């Protein structure tokens, strides 16, 4: 029969529909497009195309396997033996290393031993359990995906709007004027997107791409403007500076809604590439040199008029002057003629009636200014209007299926779910925990993170509901007050790994031994633990690392559990989008022979550890006995019905809040009716109001529209989005201060009868009463963003080492607050991006013939130029090698890669794809990975994979 | 009967269509090496009934004219293959009255596939090298009969594939012509009135593929 569900690959969330033999029960024969789903009508990528192939295949793995200490087999074991032995492991490392307290005395009761990886391809609810047992076994190395290509850029919107999130949806995109796609290759990596992108052209949109290659999306857009690596902040910064010197801002918007008329203290200068606070031992500045002018309330002092000197808008004309179209074509590569143009039509939309959209994705923001690069994308679209309002926004793509979730359920070391904070070594008490929230005088200002120890007492009560939320407190693990944050995530712990300091890793639903970069130390690396548990649909580089290229199972120890998992089609869950849709999908087909779904693993593997505490003793039990998993289980198995229940919330007593009287075991609402005093529990306040008394709102496949969300495809009834269902963040900046919008034709929200009509507001109150970023301390669209490591304002410092040994715009030539050797016999810049028909590691697509078949091998892009230079013709084989690695591909010799003019001497570019492993297929190529840089980031710790030197000859 | 408008201006080659056909059919993969380019496979074949081809052509200044052709079986209104097939067999090539379909049975294994092919202007039929079976694009005739789009339009997301009755769909090409060509100067239809997959070229078509059009 026939079941709904969600295409397991990119964050677009496409609808599928899987008919599966058997009246459902058997395996799948058709898996195609959701003709009903409003994101994509029916229509799939060759990615979403294939998930039948992806399913029904005979190459995924059949049950658990086990590999012994320097064995070169595998050998086939039940889920009984499997989970005994590795909850035996986990307890034998957690009891060895578990540190109730700290060098300091400090309380943090937790094990260093163990490390986790992954992961956004699991279900929220899945993610939301792992966490949990993690945290709950005492782990604090927790990451996944997104430290790689989101953790490096989020704060930029953060800083800006007050949430890290897609400030749209993709739908919303078909009603842009003009869309700026810059670090993305949508039409290749979010395909769908491109329906709503060619509605908005259909209506008279201007397509912007601007890019370093040429590529599938560049073919569809208006304008291809082509950019050199690491030179996004000129072209931005050349921007805010013709929208100022044309007058092109939204005059009353940037007055009311922005912190333009905001005063900046006469502390805040800026000389020379360097702020005001500079400490030139530490390489960091003190930001409270860059604080505002307070009044007597505490509160900015503001000059609506915009004439005083330190107001926010006139320190940014004068940073952004510098930024002149002659200086800013030079370095970006970009002709003077194409980037008045680009200009000219993105700036048009700064009219109240237009709207013009950003959308970036990875691109090359994992350096250490990535942040200021999407900063100053925040700031042209607050210059212009463009916060709020539909067709507008920071669409931020998101990348895998779930990260937008995996992320939003704490899989990072520096979070619990809904962005708490995990506490540090002198957070001794949940008092002190809640201690740290900043607050506001001004009346005007909802800042809503005053609400936080509600959702951390909430959270505390999902986990341990029969325990005080101080004493609970207690129970989850603490990172050290005293290091550097960085050392607790992805980079640092392959750097830990390589030193032996684990002795057990989860590679939970990722293959970081082809993900990662510098693929040959990570592989070593992973040699020096005792025990790795790998949880996938294939056998893979990482579960057998072990007989990779170039090494001897004979000499590795690491004992290695593979424990095949079941694809999206065979579970039931829900994922979240990049527009934060958190949508329900059923089982189809039953788990292929013995694979299970990753909630089932990891709940009967914590089973097997808390059976081995009862029976043994052992470290600290209580966290491990106490965590309630009775709300995660049904039919003996994971229950996802009920942990997204848990997750929304319900209340533990009769409680009366907001106004209302509440019955005790009644759903939560929504975050509004959560308290801090036990009353309450939810497992993620972002999720309360998603699974209410109702029911599950995540399942609901409802296009019904009112005339005004229609006009838009808000959508507001098919699943359900956080927060609240306010489709569209920050729309109040969409209207004036009678709440009629900038834009009628094209209405977010409007008052009307005394209600907000359209969208749910984002901030409740009458008109004019809100400031319209609720979630900003101060309650403004932050133009000037003290908050950065960086300085309040973007400012090219070069990402790029090796070529650039000049700064046209100050003295500073790389980042003040930031060893690349750029040996001369790898002259060319590398970089690694995607195909439409590959995903990530290729891992999963490797497996699927007909995607192969379309994309069969490793191949490098390089220019006629470049090809003339080493003799290459088009088709040749190629060596292509850094100081880290080489591998073999074939060369693509195309016009779609040109030179850049670097400081008067043509540099060469090298496209490899990233999507290729030595495991399969047969000549398919080894990961890209081979040849980038561990060395990591100073700031973000992010890996460097879109700029390393190679060369590249002909073999 | 039915028509398909295919309007190659709106086209991102994300092969989506590629696939679908393939999962429709399960038909079996080709083995495939890159040889410098993304176009695989690089021809029809017993086993493949579309493939998407890439053409670069140079442009003054940055970028280029990246021209993409998902190709299948023309559908003709008078079909050679046909004419051909029926001097062997009739019932190898069969047309059904509904939708326009020119299908392809058991039979054409009977029937001399090397002369059937060759009739053909848009060079469309492929020979199984060990069953001597002809096989194209059958226009997913079965899925259409059953009040559903082919699998190749339902999965494209960017309204390149568009499919319908034969009135509707030449009205689509027409204004759709007439709106592209603003853009797109040399815009033109393939072949409108002969056949059943209307292509819109956004240039010469001989410059997507070398039977692009008759
Ligand atoms: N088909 C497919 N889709 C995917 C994935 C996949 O593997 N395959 N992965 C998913 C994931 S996890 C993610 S995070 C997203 C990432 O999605 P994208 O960020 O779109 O991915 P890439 O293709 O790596 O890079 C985007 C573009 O950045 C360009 N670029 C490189 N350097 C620079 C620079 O200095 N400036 C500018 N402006 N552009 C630059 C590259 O030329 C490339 O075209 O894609 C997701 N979608
Ligand atoms: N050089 C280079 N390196 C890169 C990148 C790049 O652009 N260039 N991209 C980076 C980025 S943005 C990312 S996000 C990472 C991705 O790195 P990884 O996440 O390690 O990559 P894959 O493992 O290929 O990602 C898909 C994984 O999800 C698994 N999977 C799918 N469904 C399930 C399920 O239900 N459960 C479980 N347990 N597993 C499941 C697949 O089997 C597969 O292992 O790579 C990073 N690495
Ligand atoms: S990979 Fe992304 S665009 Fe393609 S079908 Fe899946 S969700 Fe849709
Ligand atoms: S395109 Fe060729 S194979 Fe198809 S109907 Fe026309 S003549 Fe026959
Ligand atoms: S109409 Fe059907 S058989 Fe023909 S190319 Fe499309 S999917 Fe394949
Ligand atoms: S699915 Fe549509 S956009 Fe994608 S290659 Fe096929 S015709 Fe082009
Ligand atoms: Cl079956
Ligand atoms: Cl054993
Ligand atoms: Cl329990
Ligand atoms: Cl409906
Ligand atoms: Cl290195
Ligand atoms: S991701
Ligand atoms: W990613």
């Amino acid at each position: 029969k026939q079941t709904t569900s969600i295409c397991c690959y990119c964050a677009v969330g496409c609808g599928l529909i899987v008919h599966t033999a058997k009246d459902g029960q058997g395996r799948a024969v058709n898996v195609e497009g959701d003709p009903d789903h409003p994101i994509n009508e029916g229509s799939l990528c060759p990615k979403g195309a294939s998930i039948f192939q992806l399913g029904e295949n005979d190459q995924r793995g059949t049950q658990p396997l086990y590999r012994a200490p320097f064995s070169d087999t595998w050998k086939p074991v039940t889920w009984d033996f499997a989970l005994t032995e590795i909850a035996k492991r986990i307890k034998k490392t957690r009891d060895a290393s578990f540190t109730e307290k700290n060098a300091a005395g400090d309380l943090v009761n937790r094990t260093e031993a163990i490390a986790s990886f992954g992961s956004a391809a699991m279900d929220n609810e899945e993610c939301w359990a792992y966490g949990n047992i993690l945290r709950s076994l005492g782990l604090v190395y927790i990451e996944h995906q997104a430290r790689i290509x989101h953790s490096p850029t989020v704060p930029a919107l953060a800083e800006s709007f007050g949430r890290g999130a897609m400030t749209n949806h993709w739908n919303d995109l078909a009603n842009s004027d003009c869309i700026l796609i810059m670090g993305s290759n949508a039409a290749e990596n979010h395909p769908i997107a491109f329906k709503w992108v060619l509605r908005a052209k259909d209506k008279g949109a201007t397509l912007i791409h601007v890019d370093p290659r040429f590529t599938r999306t560049s073919a569809r857009c208006d304008v291809y403007a082509p950019i050199r690596s690491g030179a996004d902040i000129p072209f931005l910064g050349g921007l805010i500076k013709y929208i100022l010197d044309n007058k092109l801002y939204f005059t009353d918007y940037v007055r009311e809604y922005t912190n333009a008329s905001l005063i900046v203290g006469e502390k805040f200068s800026f000389k020379d590439g360097l702020f005001s606070g500079y400490d030139a031992a530490n390489k960091k500045y003190d930001k409270s040199m860059w604080a505002f002018e307070l009044d007597a309330n505490g509160v900015p002092k503001r000059d609506p008029a915009l004439k005083h000197p330190r107001c926010v808008i006139n320190l940014l004309k004068k940073h952004y002057e510098r930024y002149n179209l002659d200086k800013v074509a030079a370095i970006t590569g970009t002709s003077k003629e194409q980037l008045q143009q680009v200009y000219k039509a993105y700036a048009a939309t700064g009219k109240p009636d237009k709207a013009g959209t950003i959308m970036y994705a990875m691109g090359w923001t994992q350096h250490s200014v990535g942040v200021q690069n999407i900063r100053a994308m925040a700031m042209i679209q607050l210059l212009l209007g463009n916060i709020g309002v539909a067709g507008g926004g920071v669409n931020a793509l998101r990348g895998e299926s779930n990260v937008q979730g995996s992320t939003d359920q704490g899989l990072l070391a520096h979070i619990w779910p809904g962005y708490n904070p995990v506490p540090n070594s002198k957070a001794a008490t949940l008092e002190l925990y809640n201690a740290a929230t900043p607050q506001s005088k001004d009346p005007m200002s909802v800042n809503w993170w005053q609400n936080r120890p509600k959702y951390v007492a909430s959270y505390l009560k999902a986990l341990y509901p029969d325990e005080e939320p101080a004493a609970a407190y207690d129970y989850l693990p603490r990172i050290d007050a005293g290091r550097k944050l960085t050392d607790y995530f992805w980079l640092n712990i392959f750097e830990k790994m390589d030193k032996g300091e684990f002795k057990g890793l989860f590679a939970w639903g990722m293959n970081p031994a082809c993900g990662g970069a510098n693929a040959n130390k990570n592989r070593k690396a992973m040699g020096k633990l005792e025990w790795l548990v790998n949880v996938n649909l294939f056998e893979n580089e990482t579960s057998s690392f072990w007989k990779g290229p170039g090494m001897n199972p004979a000499e590795i120890g690491t004992e290695v559990f593979f424990l095949p998992c079941c694809v999206s089609i065979e579970k039931e869950g829900s994922v979240a989008n990049s527009g934060r849709w958190m949508q329900w999908r059923y089982r189809g087909p039953k788990p292929y022979a013995e694979t299970k779904p990753d909630g089932d693993i990891m709940l009967d593997m914590f089973k097997k550890v808390r059976e081995l505490y009862a029976k043994e003793g052992g470290a600290y039990p209580a966290p491990i006995a106490k965590l309630n998993i009775a709300d995660w289980e049904e039919h003996n198995e994971f229950s996802p019905t009920k942990v997204a229940k848990l997750m929304n919330g319900y209340f533990l007593k009769d409680t009366e809040v907001g106004g209302k009287q509440f019955k005790k075991g009644q759903q939560v609402p929504s975050f509004a009716f959560l308290t801090a005093d036990g009353s309450t529990c939810s497992g993620n306040w972002l999720h309360a109001g998603s699974f209410t008394d109702a029911g599950n709102l995540m399942a609901r496949r409802d296009k019904t529209q009112t005339p005004e969300q229609a006009r838009i495809g808000l959508f507001p009834n098919w699943s359900f989005c956080w927060p609240v269902n306010r489709r569209i963040l920050y729309n109040r900046a969409s209207v004036d201060k009678t709440g009629k919008p900038w834009n009628p034709a094209k209405a977010v929200i409007e008052w009307k009868d005394g209600k907000w009509v359209g969208d749910v507001v984002d901030g409740g109150g009458d008109p004019g009463t809100k400031h319209p970023f609720i979630m900003q301390t101060h309650g403004f669209g932050a133009l000037y963003g003290p908050g950065r490591e960086e300085g309040p304002f973007p400012e090219h410092y070069e990402p790029l080492e090796c070529p650039v040994s000049k700064n046209p715009f100050s003295k500073q030539l790389h980042n003040p607050v930031a060893k690349a050797v750029c040996d001369p016999r790898y002259p060319f810049i590398g970089t690694t991006y995607r195909v439409t028909e590959h995903w990530q590691t290729g891992l999963m697509t490797r497996r699927c013939a007909w995607l192969v078949e379309a994309e069969p091998q490793i191949f490098c892009e390089i220019s006629k130029e470049l090809a003339k230079l080493r003799g290459i013709g088009n088709g040749d084989t190629v060596k292509v090698s850094s100081l880290r690695g080489a591998l073999e591909a074939v060369a693509i010799v195309t016009e779609r890669i040109r030179p850049f003019k670097i400081e008067g001497v043509d540099v060469h570019m090298v496209g490899l794809p990233w999507h290729y492993g030595w495991m399969v297929p047969k000549n398919g190529g080894d990961t890209a990975n081979l040849l980038t840089p561990s060395a990591g980031d100073p700031n973000t710790g992010i890996p460097e994979t879109k700029a390393f030197m190679v060369d590249v000859r002909k073999v | 009967g039915k028509m398909f408008f295919v309007d190659l201006s709106r086209c991102t080659a994300c092969r989506g269509c590629q696939i679908a056909c393939k999962q429709w059919k399960n038909l079996p993969a080709e083995e495939t090496r890159n040889t410098g380019s993304h176009q695989n496979p690089p021809d029809l074949s017993y086993v493949t009934l579309k493939t998407v081809r890439f053409t670069e052509k140079s442009r003054k200044g940055p970028g280029i004219d990246w021209l993409f052709f998902p190709e299948q079986c023309r559908h003709c209104v008078e079909p050679p293959c046909k004419g051909q097939a029926d001097v062997d067999l009739e019932g190898a090539v069969v047309k059904d009255e509904t939708t326009g379909a020119v299908l392809f049975t058991e039979l054409t294994a009977k029937v001399d596939g090397e002369s059937v092919r060759s009739a053909c202007p848009y060079d469309i039929p492929r020979i199984d090298p060990v069953t001597k079976r002809l096989s194209k694009c059958d226009m997913c005739n079965d899925r259409v009969q059953n009040g559903l789009l082919p699998a190749c339009v339902k999965t494209c997301p960017t309204g390149t594939m568009n499919f319908g009755d034969e009135q509707e769909m030449l009205a689509l090409a027409e204004k759709r012509l007439a709106e592209v060509k603003k853009t797109y100067p040399g815009a033109v239809l393939g072949d409108p009135n002969d056949v059943r997959v209307v292509y819109l070229f956004t240039r010469d078509p001989k410059d997507f593929y070398e039977h692009a059009v008759a």
